[PDB]
DNA sequence: ATCGAGAATCCCGGTGCCGAGGCCGCTCAATTGGTCGTAGACAGCTCTAGCACCGCTTAAACGCACGTACGCGCTGTCCCCCGCGTTTTAACCGCCAAGGGGATTACTCCCTAGTCTCCAGGCTCGAGCTCAATTGGTCGTAGACAGCTCTAGCACCGCTTAAACGCACGTACGCGCTGTCCCCCGCGTTTTAACCGCCAAGGGGATTACTCCCTAGTCTCCAGGCACGTGTCAGATATATACATCCGAT
DNA sequence: ATCGGATGTATATATCTGACACGTGCCTGGAGACTAGGGAGTAATCCCCTTGGCGGTTAAAACGCGGGGGACAGCGCGTACGTGCGTTTAAGCGGTGCTAGAGCTGTCTACGACCAATTGAGCTCGAGCCTGGAGACTAGGGAGTAATCCCCTTGGCGGTTAAAACGCGGGGGACAGCGCGTACGTGCGTTTAAGCGGTGCTAGAGCTGTCTACGACCAATTGAGCGGCCTCGGCACCGGGATTCTCGAT
């Protein structure tokens, strides 16, 4: 599933970052980092769920897991 | 299910009464007034146990604003704060 | 007659003031600390929506939206500081090309 | 007509830092996020704006990356992005 | 140094003296003014010994000095 | 004053300088030339003394005058 | 003058992992502040939880989830499976 | 005394005191301060663990803080857990980048 | 007056060494000093705001470990 | 006269102060420096000495992690000399700018 | 394609002192390069002037100091009347 | 204008738009551009008059750079000026030493 | 190439004349141009550098002038 | 008829003094002037006035030089101007 | 050294024309008329560093013969080499072209903003409700004062390790060239995500009983902190040990 | 890359010494039973409602292939800067001693926040509009990419003033030599700058507190440089006058 983030979508992110110019070997880099970050939030975010047992992962789980993690995100509350 | 969305509003009606707000903006807004909240309270809260005190008074709010605002912020900041108690108090 | 009418504000003093003591903060709460903070909020309220509104003004916009949100926020040296670690939803970034990729 | 390398991309950053949506596809990113769930707790279902938040944390944490990672380009004096950028700047960050 | 300090100091002032009156000095700027004055002439010398070598001479006379101070733009 | 400078104080510069003889007449005029060269040199210092409104001639204007020379 | 610490905790552990080790005073007073780090860490955390879950109760359950969240890997396991061992005994 | 009674060296009853008086929560279980007691406890035990190692690989048996810093760093997990510490006398880790040796 | 200049070359450099940087510009040294003070001006100011809520007029060890708590430099061992 | 190449003394520098743990700074000046900085704020301000031993530790550990970043941004640009861009970028890089 | 030059004001001044006396396009390019020369050289020492002095402003006196650093004798002499002279006049 | 508030024919205005976009200092005074401007102008006035002059002395009516050159090195406080100075096509004074003629 | 040889023999003679001197030795000529040549390089590299800071191809008269003014052989007329 | 050394030669410095023209021939200079720049830069052009300036500079200093070097000459003595001349006058000058 | 007599040469009398120069239109843009805060600037006051102004002193630098040998100067020539007429060869030059790419402008294309039109999104008036304002008693937390001994601050000084400054200099950084991969742009084909609709049911949220787990009050006697004395491991000191690096040679 | 000598780091080491962490004793406060009260966590239980599911359509984006220009990474070379060391200062520091301000600890006591009702009051949701806004479409514009055309190069065909060279003879460059004026190392007398010191003091630099001069921002304006059109002392030129030089002269 971590091919569904395909080289266009890196790029266009790259783009909003400001970047012009963009190595071939980025794109399996990038996804191994997007997939680092993802398993660190969510399985934090995951573990408020199974505190609550509950089986849905709410939006206030990734949004308390993010500020856990020092990345705090606005407009989920 | 409680909110700042009115008070944010009125706050708005007076800095520009013909402009409004859309509902991401003012869900970012509550998260915003909800996290500077949470700072300052939990800064005072840590100021009043370093101190062996069991009260959180303006004067721990002040301090706590003086650590968490930069600058021109904090001065403006501490400024409002002792006109609003100063005008409650009487 | 509210306490936020005696004290001035658009902030909720007694709503702030009961959230103190529900918050596990500390056993007792002080008359005047919620109004002070609910000063403070009120305060960087007014000047975020401030800066927004002239944002959303400047794009021909009557309705501030995320956008103005994260262009007043990053605009600002020191409202940028105080938000450093901050994700505003559908904010986006900042304009910023490095001079250097420009021809 | 064709453009030169580069004023193609240039146009392309003004265009995506101009605007605000959302750049990966919504559906392989739910993909993405329902295997890599499925890892940690067996049974799990997601709210839509579980999803969304998820998103919007994932594009934010790369968008900033990348920005980190151009400044590194720049630092050796190219313009062009690489692994190796990737992996210093994470490095600093302390990733 | 090679000039006594306290005559090249009262020449110092008795030549200011003559642009404005009740100046007094700093002593580094007597100090500085000498350091200068002993560069100037050692040099100014050395030109009115290569003078001197270019005229197949040994000694030094005021001629050379005249030479090398037209030919420095003096 | 300018007789101050001593006929063997002139005779140790030279010798610094290389100089291995020296006409009687070489005095005079080197002690002219010194007059000249501190009257530039002073007139700078002391001009700018007074655009600071000081009364104590200091070290700094006389570099300052060296360097504009 | 009464000032509390857990210098002897630290070191009745140090003589159970290392028995013929000692220990600076320097480092004792570090111990001292790892220690009370890692106690607000997983105490702020737990009050979080229930606050979160609108629970009025620090249980157990917080303490081993703010555990998880806190430590990495596999310090996050054995603290867990220490925890849960420990308290088992207690009940019984 | 509950230490024993849950087998720790660490002090439950005191863990437990903090635990009210530290403004967390309005009511705490009567097992929470166990359970926190004997994760300290073994947090604690494992960094006194690799420090003796690593102080007995300086043939020193005393442990001073170089030897602190060497164990948290020189393990992963630790040294994540403390990534924004600042051991105090604890110097670093010997580290040349090897593009700058002759 | 002027204390930054305490702050001398030979000290920046063995912080470098430390640092394991093998050799270094000649614009280093003013620059770290500025980065130094910078630094010190945030936690003092930090430290001194404690140090005035509690109505004391000494700065101890406890304010300056509060304000690297604070700061994000958590410091172990003047408790 | 013996004479060590340019890097082969820096490197035993560099061996010597990672090995060790002594504090870097004179202890007096930096001592001056924090009362000055202090006194800009508040005057007539006293310190405990532990509380500028404290300082001390910080700004020494501060400064030696920013130096191996900086290090670390040098050795990506294929230099061996860290630069004012380098302590800029690793700055910029951790968020203190 | 504008060029700027002295060459209107020069001119005026050669019909003040020589009424039936012109002047060619090369001596007009001297005296414009005269003119920018010496520009420089005064503007230059008055800033360096007001720099010695920790003073952001170029006023009449770092002007005039400049002058009388640069020019000779009774050059100086009459350079400083003529801009006293105006100055004042200019001032009323 | 202010070149006619100050009697003068030099620009006054263009003298001090040149010393704001010099970049010599961060403020000019009132007094400056006009101090400038009269002190270039007698400067000029001083050249043209000895070049008017040489050309009449030559029985010419218009100034070339022979006339400046010699304007120029026949007076000492000029020629101390513009001592390090090349006037094109200038040339130089006749000057023959005495120990060359016959 | 070998260009410095079309500063002739008379060509020189002539500059001498203009400066007043009456008798030329046989070896004054390729000295002569020597020097020149050292004059020229001098003037001709400070010009480039102007030129190459201001990313022209094209040397022009200020890029003359200001290498002339600031070698200290300020030249009036071309400006 | 035949006229003594020197005569000519007197001749001759007044009438260069008394004139302006150029001294060197302009495209020869001008093949060494461009000869130069090219051992610095490759397929160098030159504005027209940027050679005559060079040219006009190279002449001015020459001629200073070779006032100086007669300077310096009449101080041996003799009246014909020799190597030795040129670098003594150099060397005062500071460019040795 | 200067008298004359003849001659190449520079300067004066008078002239063609002539191209650079003096004079006029214009537009437009640098120049200037008011205006506002704003910080840079002027003005006063201190006071002490350091400048000044002099009373011995003394010892080394300065001054007066001195005579005396060294270098300046002045001719006397020999030989070299350099000015000057003359001619001839030729590269400088008059004047014209030529391509010779290079060049700021004009043809051409999609981009970004302008303008205008029908809606998804919130504004506005009307009722139930948990929460906010009152104030009395109270019980305790904090504000304030007295005292102390704890410790932070100020000052002298040996000596010495460290810091500061100068000399090479060679390992380094920075810049120009260039071979070449390699990634940007474009377009045609294929998925595959977006959209819209409809349903399911499994799990989140509200409701009510209760009982087990947490708290409140309080005595104690035992674990834990404050000293305390001390004996063992750390700091130190010269041995001397073998490990690193520099400088020739295979 | 390997191998020795020669110095030059650290590492191991036996010996000595001293500081401090550990076992011990003592004190006091708090952790643990202990009981009862009450309050929230469990457990259904019931509803509803939100995202899996599927299905179908559709249409916009990801792939892939290709073209081709442009950044990467050596490679080498210039120059120049931090280093290593040496030598000479400079303040750190550990000591030692004084000395007084504040952290702390304790006592006392008016201030004030917490419950407890108690009212009622602002928020919040529902129903009912609606009116700026998203965007749909479209038109001027900002841009490059060539592209015809002027600004600095490069033949060319001689024309032709001048350089190369002879050579030819005549005027210096330099060596010899000599004659003599004159600096200079010695010697002895002197006399004054350095040094120290002691006292009297004008202003440099700093601190402070107001004060006004201009960098802009509009906003309106005439002086002049580009451009073009008459116009005249000057440049080249011829004729002639008056000269500067070279014999001829002792």
């Amino acid at each position: 599933n971590i091919q569904g983030i395909t080289k266009p979508a890196i790029r266009r992110l790259a783009r909003r970052g400001g970047v012009k110019r963009i190595s071939g070997l980025i794109y399996e880099e990038t996804r191994g980092v997007l997939k680092v970050f993802l398993e660190n939030v969510i399985r934090d975010a995951v573990t408020y769920t199974e505190h609550a047992k509950r089986k849905t992962v709410t939006a206030m789980d990734v949004v308390y897991a993010l500020k856990r993690q020092g990345r705090t995100l606005y407009g989920f509350g | 299910k409680e909110s700042y969305s009115i008070y944010v509003y009125k706050v708005l009606k007076q800095v520009h009464p013909d402009t409004g707000i859309s509902s991401k903006a003012m869900g970012i807004m509550n998260s915003f007034v909800n996290d500077i909240f949470e700072r300052i309270a939990g800064e005072a809260s840590r100021l009043a146990h370093y101190n062996k005190r069991s009260t959180i008074t303006s004067r721990e709010i002040q301090t706590a604003v003086r650590l968490l605002l930069p600058g021109e912020l904090a001065k403006h900041a501490v400024s409002e704060g002792t006109k609003a108690v100063t005008k409650y108090t009487s | 007659k509210t306490r936020s009418s005696r004290a001035g504000l658009q902030f909720p003093v007694g709503r702030v003031h009961r959230l103190l003591r529900k918050g596990n903060y500390s056993e007792r709460v002080g008359a005047g600390a919620p109004v002070y903070l609910a000063a403070v909020l009120e305060y960087l309220t007014a000047e975020i929506l401030e800066l927004a509104g002239n944002a959303a003004r400047d794009n021909k916009k009557t309705r501030i939206i995320p956008r103005h949100l994260q262009l007043a926020i990053r605009n600002d040296e020191e409202l940028n500081k105080l938000l450093g670690r901050v994700t505003i939803a559908q904010g986006g970034v900042l304009p910023n090309i490095q001079a250097v990729l420009l021809p | 007509h064709r453009y030169r390398p580069g004023t193609v991309a240039l146009r392309e950053i003004r265009r995506y830092q101009k605007s605000t949506e959302l750049l990966i596809r919504k559906l392989p990113f739910q993909r993405l996020v329902r295997e890599i769930a499925q890892d940690f707790k067996t049974d799990l279902r997601f709210q839509s704006s579980a999803v969304m938040a998820l998103q919007e944390a994932c594009e934010a944490y790369l968008v900033g990356l990348f920005e980190d990672t151009n400044l590194c380009a720049i630092h050796a004096k190219r313009v062009t992005i690489m692994p190796k950028d990737i992996q210093l700047a994470r490095r600093i960050r302390g990733e | 140094l090679l000039i006594r300090k306290l005559p090249f100091q009262r020449l110092v002032r008795e030549i200011a003296q003559d642009f404005k009156t009740d100046l007094r000095f700093q002593s580094s700027a007597v100090m500085a003014l000498q350091e200068a004055c002993e560069a100037y002439l050692v040099g100014l010398f050395e030109d009115t010994n290569l003078c001197a070598i270019h005229a197949k001479r040994v000694t030094i006379m005021p001629k050379d000095i005249q030479l090398a101070r037209r030919i420095r733009g003096e």
